[PDB]
Formats: C-alpha cells, structure tokens, sequence
C-alpha cells in the first residue's frame, strides 16, 4: 500500500523490519533512503541512529534519545566518560521533561518512559563497573541484579523490554570486544550466553522465532561446540521446535541424547540438570506429536529421567528440585492422558461391538468343543483369532492398570515436596476415588500419599466429605483410608 | 522345497 | 448442487455417528428410565408435586428433540441424495461421486422415499457411471436387507439396464454369481439360493435380447470350469507341456465373434455399441502347469488380431477375494491420479484383471515381461548374490541353517539369522545398474521402483497382504516396477498360520538397498506419507469398495455350521485407515516411521518363516 | 547467516524478496547495494535488470535476458520497432545457445528456458498487434488464445 504517507510509512517498515530480525537489510534499506532522500525528519533520523546503535554500525557518524544513547555506547568505547556521563544526563533530562510535559492521564504511556529510563540506568551501571577494571565478583553481581530485575519485568510486555535485552546484548558484546585475554573473558562469554539464552526463552514466550534465532546464532559466534553439549543446545532445539521444524528438533535433541549418555561421566551437576531437563522435553515432544508408541518413548525417557535426577540429589538444591518437580509432572501428565484415552476407548460403542464378537467366538469355540467336530481350517482360524483378541484384550487392561499405578505415584511424588504443582491434587483425587475397586492404589495412596500436607485438599474437602457412601464398595480399605485423611485434615484445618 | 508356508 | 450435497452428506454422516455414539445410548437408556418411572406415576394415582412436573416436562423435551432430530436427519438424506442426482443428471467433471450415493442408497434401503425418488429422478442417470460399482450392486440382490418389494425391483431393473447397455462388464459377473455350485453341478444358503434365482432372472432377461451372445459367453464360462475342474495330477511330473484332451469342450470352442476376451480391460465409452474389440480367435492346444498343490492350469490364447495372450486358470481356488484386491487396486490408482499432490509423482499400482467365474474357480490374467524378484536374486546356476559375492554364503548354505534353527529358540534364532545377514550382503542394487547403462534412465527406473515399492507397500499394508515372499513379486523388465500376483493371503492372515507374519509388508535389505544411497528415508518414506494421506482422505470410498462382502461372503468362510471375519476384517480396515488402533490416535508420518521400523526390524525378521527367505 | 558467500547470498536475499511481493523494498535495497559496492557483477546486474521491468522502474538505464527484455519493452515504450525486434532476436539467439551449450540430460532444465522463449514470444505478438493499432477483436482474440495456452499450462510449475 503506497497511499499511507511517508512521514508514518517509513516508520511502519522500519519497525517490521526491526521485529522481523532483519537488520542487514534493514541497514541497506535505510541506506538506499539516504541515497534517494536527501534531508532527515527526526522520526527517521531516529530510527536510524537506533539502528546503528543496535546493529553495531559505529562507521555511521536537541539529539534524541537514541542519538543519545548512540553517542554514550561511542564514549564509552572510546574510554571517554566525560562525555559518556553528560551524554547519559542530557538523555534523562529530555525524556523526563517530554514525559512530564504532556497530559498524561494514562498508565500505558508511562511504560517506554520507563524501559528507556531503565535502560539509561543500566547503562549507568556498566559505565561504572567498566570505570577502572573488571572483576568476577563484580560481573557476577552486575548479572544477578540483572536477572532479578528481569524477573520483576515478567508481566511487562515484550515490546517494553526488548530494547533492555537489546541493550544489554549490545554492552556484553562490547565488553567481550574490549577484554584481555585471561580468565575473565571466559566469564564474559558464560554471562553473555545466559543473556542470550534468557533472551531466547523471553521471545519464545512472546510468539517471536527470529530474534531468538538471532540469539543462537550469537551463541554459535562465540561459544563452539565440542564432546560435552552446553545448555543452549537445548534452546537450539527448542527454537527450532517453535520454528514449527519438529524434524530438526527431534534430530537434534537425539544427538544430544546420544552424546550426553555416551559421555556423561558424572562430569557436572548442570550436565545432569540438563540431562534431565533434554530427556523430558523429548518424552513430551514424543507423547505430543505420537511418531512412536508410548511403551518404548516412556521408559525410553521418562523414568531415564527420573532415575537420572533421583539417584544424584545429594545437594537439594532448587536447580535440581525444580527439575524433578518439572520430570515428574511430565511423567504423570503422560500416564494420566494414556489412561483417559485408553479409557475412553474401553467406554466407545467400537468397543462394545468388538467385546460382541468375542463373546459369539467364544460360544460358537464352546459349541465346538461340545460337539466332537473334526479341526479344519476355520476351526483353527476361529481359535487362533480368539486367542490372539484374548491376548490384545488382557494386555490393554494390565497396561491400562500401569498406566493408573504410574499416574498415581507420580502424583504422589510431585505433591509430596511441590507447591507450584499444586493444581493437580484434583486429578489425583479423581483418578483415586474413580478407581477405589483396585487395592494397590489405596495402599500406596495410604502408604507413600499419607504424608501429603493437609492443606492441598481443602478445596476439594467437600468433595472428600461426600465419598463415604458405600455405594462405591472397594473394600473397607479405601473407607479407612479416607476416614483417617479427612480426620487428619478436620484436626489440621477445623475451620 | 516350497517358498510359500501352506497351511 | 455438489456443494449442497457434500454438505447435506456430511451433517447426515455426523448425525447417524452421534446417533451411533455410546453418549447416545446412555441418552436413550435414561429416556427409558424416565419413559417407565412416569409410566409408574401414572398407573398408579399420585399426586402431581414438583418432582413429577419436572419428570414429565423434561421427558416431554427429551422426546421432542428426538423427533426432531430424527426429522432432520431424514431430510438431510432426502436432500443428499436428490442433490445427488441432479449432479450426475448432466455432469460429467462430479462422476466421482456415484459411490456415495450408492453407499447412502443402499445403507437406507428401509426409506420408501428414497427408493422412489430415486426410480423418479435417477432413472434416467447414465448406466457408464456405475460399472466400478457393478459388482457392488450385483452383491444387493439378497433379502437380507428387507426394504419393500420397490428397493429390489429397482435395483433389478438398474442391473437390467446396466447390463443391457454395457453386457461386457457385466455377464461375466453375473454369470459367475449364478455359477456358485456349477463345479458341483458339472462333477446353500435361503440368501444365496434368492441370489441364485434374481441372477438367472437377469441371464434370461439379457438373452431375451442377445441370445447368441449370452450362449457364447456361458459357452466359453462353462468350458473355463470344466478345464478348471479337470484333474492334471498324473501330469504333475512334466513341464515342457501337455496336450489337452479332446472331449474338453475349449479344444472344440472357437470362432467367437460376440465374446470379448475376458483377461483384457476393455476402455468403456459412451456408446452402447461395440464393434472394435478384440474377439475369441482360436485356444491352443498345449498347456503348462505352474507348479503348487492346486495344479495352477496356464493356457493361451489367440485374438482376432492374432496375438496370444496368457491366461492363468487357477481351479479349486477362491479369486473372488483376488477380484476384491484388483478392484480397491483400482480404487487406489484412481485416487492416487486424481490427487494433485500424487498425480505429479505419478503413483501408480500395478494391476492385472481378475475375472471369477465360479466360487471355487476362475480365471486371471498372466503378467508378461516381468522375471520374478527370487529367481533374479538367489538362482542357483547364475544369481545375483552368486555372481557378485562368490566369498558370501549360498543361498543353499542359509536354507539349511534356516532348516537346522527352527527348532531351536529364540536366542539362536536371531543369532543365527545376525550372523547370515553378517554374511549376506545385499546385491539387488546392481538391477538397473545392469539392465540400464544410460544414467538418465537408470535414475528413471530406479526412482519408478522406489515409488511403486511404497505405493504397494502402504496398501498392501492397509489391506493386510501376508504372503510376500520372492516368489509372490515381479518386477518389469521395462518400466523396474514391482508386480503383487498371488494375493492368495490377505485381511491378516498371516497371523492365523502356523508362524506368524511379523511386519506388514516386505521391507527387507535387498528391497531397501535397491531404492538407492539414501535407501527408505528420503522418496519412500514421503511417497508412503502421500499414499496414507489419499488413503485416509477418502475412506468412505476405500469401505464402499470393501463393504462387497457381508452379503455373498466367499468360499473359506462361514463354513462348519453380518458374517463374523467380515465385520472383523472391516473393522480392523477402519482402524488402519482411520489410525486409531485401540484408541490412539496417529499421524501419516508417526505410522510411517512405526511401519517401517517393523519392517526393517531384525527381532520381527527372525521369527518370519524360514521360506519366506528374510534375509533375502 | 552470513557465512554463505556473497555471490549467492545477495542472489538469494533477491529472489526472496521478490518471491515476497516486496517490490519498493526491494529497489531500495539495491540502490543501497549500488551504493555501498560500485562494480556489478553479472548475476546481479541481471537481477537489475530484471526488478527494473518486473516494477516499471523507467528511470533506471553481451547483454542478459532480462536486459534485453528490459530493453525491448523500453523500446516499445518509444514506439521504437527496429531496436525491440533487434534486441528480441539476440535474446532468443543467445537462449537457445547457451541451453544447447551444456551437457542437458534433464527435462527440468529446459523448462526455464521455454519459459523465456514463451515470454519472449508473447512480447512479439504485443509487438505485432501494437505495430499500428489496437482493436477489440484483435485484443479478444489474445486474451483467449493467452487463456487457451495457460490452461495447457495448468500442470507446469509456478516457478516457470
Ligand atoms: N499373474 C501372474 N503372472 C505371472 N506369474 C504368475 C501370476 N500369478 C501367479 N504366477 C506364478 O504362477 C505360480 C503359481 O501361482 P500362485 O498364484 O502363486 O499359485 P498358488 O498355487 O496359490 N501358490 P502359493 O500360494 O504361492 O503357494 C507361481 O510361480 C507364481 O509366481
Ligand atoms: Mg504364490
């Protein structure tokens, strides 16, 4: 459409291109702009000088603030702070007083205000961190401050905290160019790929696969691949998956299975976590997309994981308590949705019609038996298909049953010393109280689930209060269980 | 010998 | 029209699925419930409280919107099957639909509203548009499905015509279902004695108008089934040939002008009339057996133009399942053509005509310029493995350990088979490399080869072929494409034999090593991909094509006194091509990649039967 | 990426912009491609050439199709025959010689080159009609045997 005007059009394609992870063509663009235009409206002389900054085009030669802090990134890479701190307050005095200049009367607008502002003082931050040198302590420090803020930014919109993260890209970019050779640069290049990766997950998040491509291949600029695979190859593959390459994901996320169990060695407790963290993803990716049938993808991954996480947590710390919080509720999520499908299909008219045929087998198999009848071909045929439905059918119910006993201890385990997985005591309530017949889920239930905190019920407490009729006659085992629960929770909780 | 299992 | 009709058919097709849903049911039974308990209050004098308004009330709203469903749905049918008809009055681009509406026709036989809307406005449809179903309209004849005198007479009188405009893809059909117990005869049921009768009610009406040609052809059937009941065991000892006997009525049968040759596809046209076929000439006088307890009779035959054609008389055998095979064969090639996506790749099966003509004998036609895939690959004097890997072990040296392990377990039967596949490389590679030096054709045929093995692989697959051994398969010498002949083992019955067939087609090393470098990813596993998307996109024609049986099952069956292994082999065709097995549903390219892992499986190989020669 | 070379780089940058439907995009960013390197090579220059007549960038100024094809319908632009025909004919010249120069042996490759020679011949009969005066039946008559060959075009591929 060429009937918007240029003074907004120009602006519109300057922002799709910056949202759509071109920036080398978004530099050309603008330069052939330049070219065919002589004269610049501060809109795009704006846009340029963001350009410039965000792309690393130190060539390009009141200001604006993204002139502003064009002018602030060259100081500082000149080492002159001078100029770096004045430019940085004459960029706080113009945003204050255009904010404040206006009517206002709307939350909203204050949001970029705010963002450059933050930005600003992030900048702030390096200038005085890069003032006389460098420590880890002091990088390390630098970052966390970094990730807690990042985290009271995460109901912020994306499009108020992708200049920080760009900003903070480009001040890790330029601190990696300007370090010495020593041990430090290490630490420089591990903090710039947790940035980059926390960057990935951030526009994962927002329904934005460029940037976050833009992202790995910073990493891949950097950091190199080698016989152990680092954290962000997983993010790769997770890229790449939400990339809608579900082929390549599943690819690369199996290398990294096979290099990882080929050549783990107990090395490092994050090659564990991560570990962990690769074999649930290709478990739900297998549940997911159904390429292969759940009795080999479960033991395949699944319990791998939780073996893998439960035989190494000798330190309980949250990285890892977090992990087998997050490996258990796959686990558990997988076994429920098996067991409701196969369910649903025991409880389908197919069924039913298929059980009919059985049961006239069966007949027809006792009539000739009954009836001294020599064994022909149809004889035989009709015997050998009944044994092999008989088969089918008793291996469907003992899956179905491991189905329901791996659901339910999953539960169990994810309850026990979990609270953001607390939503999921309704499903295991209903999963126990539909299948109080079977014993061996109200003895673990009364054996490992006893020691549940009373609290997670209370919701459904009326629910539990309403369960002692005898209509649902499954022993007098589930009756004492559930009497001994709902008398510990009465003592627990009377209110 | 026969490639096919008759019967 | 055909968008009002497709939708008509689609909200009549979710209708009767909800009608037939367990939910349904449930629905019915608590609207019983409630029909008895108000019968109850009603009996007996009970003040009318809130309870019992309430009761009655939602009763009341329950039956009413039973009705109204059931009102709907009727007048969905009507308007599918009217919109129908309007679209196949004067159209020729939407005759792909004639399935569907003789799916909905047939499966609503008990409407009189149909049946006569049907005789009203679709009495004047072209009769060319129902030859692919003629043998599914010839299977209707039984009373089993009793909707009124009108369904039959109608039907009657659309076979009548039918066969009157085009007799030659029709005779030999109903004359092979009035010949059920010619063999009998010639050396039961109430349904099948009716059949019996409305076939011998259509051959008498036919020859009311072409008697010469209906004696001609029952001539030249009933001399088919006398050759096929002849008893060549004393010749089972010669191969080069043997003189048929004069007193068979075939040596004195010849000079057929009427008769067009029954093995040979005939291109339909428009036009009643028919004057540049080729004809019955003359029969030799020498036949040749083929090898097999039946005794297979091979006989050829010479055409007006004077060029003889091969024909394989398979007495004591049942081909109307082989006929079943041919004709969903055909089903899947037509698909596959009109399919944009697979019309480019040009996926194609390769068939050859059936023709039944009793139901323990028949006849089919022989396949010429193909060499079978064993005798190419493990000859004795001059095979493949022979001549390329003379250091490798001989095809005699891995019978005899197949013969020394079946006995043993299943420790050493994948261990001893580990070890021939160690010592057994494959060499069927070097086929088109040998046969086309042209690098052009080369890639030509061999990229042919690798779409006809995953055309033919996906469907016999869906069709549960068992016995594919080398010497079931034929490839061409010209076009590198494999043939499927016996078919004599199907709908899952490999598992009823004494050692179960393990994968679902053959998929072994030879096969995949002659698909190319890349070997089954790559062309095989998207062409399998392409087939399982056609075959799932248009699986009410796949069961139209299946649901033939039910009504004439054929020999094997229903035997030692709705048939059983009917509904069970339909049903496990639903679930293979609908892929949700006991409830789990999968995608094209998950059952794909399950397909092919069970095929090139060694654990499955092993445990295959030792002349089905896996590792072959 | 910027590993890929630039000599196909650009090219591909190119073909997918123009397979995007960005046009004004595209122009401007070849002006900054003109401006940033001076010399052109050949690929590029086609592409030129080609972008300039596919978005009736006039103003821009052997020889390559797209050039000559350029040329022809600036050419007819000013009512300029003589020149239009001259650069049509080396256009099919040079087509058909560089096709049959290489080894062939693919049917794939020949479509392109019909599908010049189709362009190139459907400019001649433009050229032909245009030569004096244009008519309604002269017009109708193009557009349907134009429909008639696209419906014999209903199986080849978009690219061509
Ligand atoms: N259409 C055909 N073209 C060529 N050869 C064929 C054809 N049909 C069968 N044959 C061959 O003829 C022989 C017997 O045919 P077949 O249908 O296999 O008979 P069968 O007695 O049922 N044998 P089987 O089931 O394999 O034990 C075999 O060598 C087949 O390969
Ligand atoms: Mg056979």
């Amino acid at each position: 459409e060429t009937a918007i005007p240029s003074s907004t059009r120009q602006a519109g394609i300057i922002q799709a291109l910056q949202n759509l992870g071109l920036c080398h063509i978004l530099s050309v663009y603008l330069k052939g702009l330049d070219y065919e235009n002589k004269d610049w409206c501060p809109e795009l002389e704006e846009l340029h000088y963001q350009a410039a900054w965000r792309n690393m085009q130190w060539d390009h030669c009141g200001t604006s603030y993204h002139e502003s802090l064009y002018n602030a990134l060259q100081s500082l890479r000149d080492r002159e702070f001078s100029t770096f701190y004045e430019s940085l307050k004459y960029a706080r005095v113009k945003e204050v007083e255009e904010m404040c200049k206006r009517s206002l009367e709307s939350v909203y607008s204050l949001y970029p205000t705010l963002s450059r502002l933050q930005a600003i003082g992030e900048l702030e931050s390096i200038g005085e961190l890069f003032s006389r040198s460098v420590t880890h302590r002091q990088l390390s420090e630098v970052y966390i401050k970094w990730q807690k803020h990042s985290q009271l930014l995460k109901d912020s919109d994306f499009s108020f905290q992708e200049p920080i993260m760009a900003l903070r890209t480009v001040i890790l970019e330029i601190l990696m160019e300007k370090e010495m050779d020593n041990s430090q640069r290490e630490c420089i290049k591990d903090i710039l790929t947790k940035h980059l990766v926390e960057l990935s997950i951030l526009a994962r998040t927002f329904k934005n696969t460029q940037l976050p491509e833009r992202a790995i291949f910073q990493i891949k600029q950097y950091n190199s691949v080698s016989c152990g695979v680092s954290e962000w190859q997983l993010e790769e593959a997770q890229v790449f998956w939400a990339k809608k390459e579900q082929s390549l994901a599943l690819s690369i996320l199996k290398q990294m299975i096979k290099k990882l169990d080929a050549s783990c060695a107990a090395n490092n407790p994050s090659l564990k976590l991560t570990y962990t963290e690769c074999l649930r993803v290709c478990g739900n990716w297998l549940a997911e997309t159904c390429l292969e049938n759940p009795a080999v993808i479960m033991q395949t991954y699944l319990e791998k994981a939780v073996e893998v996480a439960g035989n190494y947590d000798g330190e309980s710390s949250d990285e890892l308590r977090n992990g087998k919080m997050k490996a258990f509720l796959s686990l558990a999520r997988f076994s429920d949705t098996q067991y409701q499908r196969i369910e649903n299909y025991m409880k389908s008219s197919e069924f039913e019609n298929k059980q009919a045929l059985l049961k006239r087998a069966k007949e027809e198999v006792g009539l000739l038996r009954e009836h001294k009848i020599q064994t022909n071909r149809y004889t035989v045929k009709v015997q050998r298909e009944l044994e092999l439905d008989e088969l089918a059918l008793r291996a469907l119910k003992e899956d179905r049953k491991r189905f329901l006993c791996k659901a339910v201890e999953n539960y169990i385990n994810c309850l026990l010393s979990g609270e953001e997985h607390d939503m999921w005591v309704f499903r295991l309530c209903s999963l126990w109280l539909e299948n109080s017949g079977v014993s061996e889920v109200n003895g673990m239930m009364k054996r490992d689930g006893m020691k549940i905190p009373t609290y997670k019920f209370l919701p459904l407490m009326y629910q539990l209060a309403a369960r002692m009729g005898t209509k649902m006659m499954g022993g007098l085992g589930f009756h004492e269980v559930l009497n001994n629960l709902i008398s510990r929770i009465s003592m627990d909780h009377p209110h | 010998p026969p490639l096919s299992q008759e019967t | 029209f055909l968008s009002l009709a497709r939708f008509s058919d689609t909200q009549y097709q979710r209708i009767e699925n909800y009608m037939k849903s367990s939910e349904f049911e449930n629905k019915q039974a608590l609207l019983k419930r409630a029909k008895e308990e108000v019968g109850l209050l009603r009996e007996h004098k009970i003040q009318t409280n809130r309870y019992t308004v309430k009761v009655q009330r939602e009763l009341e709203l329950d039956e009413l919107a039973l009705r109204a469903l059931k009102e709907d749905r009727k007048r969905f049918l009507c308007k599918a099957v009217e919109n129908y008809i309007n679209c196949l009055l004067s159209g020729e681009e939407h005759d792909m639909w004639v399935f569907r509406l003789c799916s909905l026709w047939l499966e609503n036989s008990g409407v009189s509203e149909v049946n006569g809307m049907m005789k009203r406005d679709g009495m004047k449809i072209p009769t060319y548009k129902f030859l692919p179903l003629m043998y599914q309209l010839a299977a209707r004849m039984g009373t089993k499905m009793m909707g009124g005198l009108g369904f039959h007479e109608v039907l009657n009188n659309l076979i009548s015509r039918i066969s009157m405009d085009h007799p030659h893809h029709t005779l030999f059909i109903i004359l092979a279902l009035a010949n059920a117990n010619r063999d009998e005869f010639l050396t039961s049921s109430q349904l099948d004695e009716d059949r019996t009768e409305a076939a011998n009610r259509i051959i008498c009406t036919i020859r009311s108008r072409r008697p010469q040609m209906v004696r001609s052809v029952e001539a030249l059937c009933d001399a088919y089934i006398i050759l096929a009941n002849l008893d060549a065991t004393q010749w089972k000892t010669q191969r080069k040939g043997i003189n048929i006997p004069a007193d068979q009525p075939i040596t004195k049968l010849k000079n057929l002008e009427d008769v067009v040759v029954p093995t040979m596809e005939i291109k339909v046209d428009h036009t009643g009339e028919y004057g540049n076929l080729v004809t019955i000439q003359s029969f030799k006088a020498e036949f040749r057996l083929a090898g097999g307890v039946n005794l297979p009779k091979i006989i050829d035959c010479v055409g007006s133009d004077g060029k003889e054609r091969r024909q394989l008389v398979k007495g004591r055998d049942d081909l109307r399942q082989d006929a079943v095979m041919q004709q969903v064969f055909q089903m899947c090639n037509t698909l596959l053509q009109r399919n944009t996506e697979t019309r480019k790749r040009k996926l194609t099966i390769c068939t050859y005509k059936v023709v039944p003509l009793s139901q323990r004998s028949g006849v089919l036609e022989w396949c010429t310029g193909t060499v079978p895939i064993g005798e190419f690959l493990v000859n004795n004097e001059d095979g493949a493995h022979k001549r390329y890997r003379p250091n490798d072990f001989s095809a005699f040296q891995c019978q005899k350990k197949m013969m020394e392990v079946q006995k043993k377990s299943f420790e050493e039967k994948y261990e001893v088979f580990m070890d021939v596949c160690q010592n057994f490389q494959p060499v069927f590679r070097y086929f088109c490399m040998e046969k086309f030096l042209d690098p052009a054709i080369w890639f030509e045929k061999r990229l042919a080869y690798t779409r006809s093995v995953a055309t033919s692989s996906i469907v016999g697959y869906i069709l549960g072929l068992g016995d594919r051994h080398v010497q079931n398969i034929l490839i061409n010498e010209q076009s590198a494409e494999l043939v499927h002949i016996d078919l004599g083992v199907a709908f899952e019955q490999g598992k009823i034999l004494p050692t179960p067939e393990t994968v679902p087609f053959r998929l072994t090393r030879d096969i995949v090593d002659g698909m190319g470098i890349t070997g089954v990813e790559g062309v095989f596993r998207r062409c399998c991909e392409k087939t399982m998307e056609v075959m799932r996109n248009s699986q009410e024609t796949l069961l139209t094509i299946v649901e033939v049986l039910l009504y004439d099952p054929l020999f094997d069956w229903t035997m030692n006194p709705f048939n059983k292994v009917a509904e069970r082999v339909l049903m496990r065709l639903q679930e293979k091509l609908k892929g949700v097995e006991e409830g789990t549903v999968l995608s094209v390219g998950g059952q794909v990649n399950l397909l092919i892992q069970q095929a090139i499986d060694p654990k499955n190989l092993s445990r295959l039967f030792p002349g089905w020669k896996a590792w072959v």
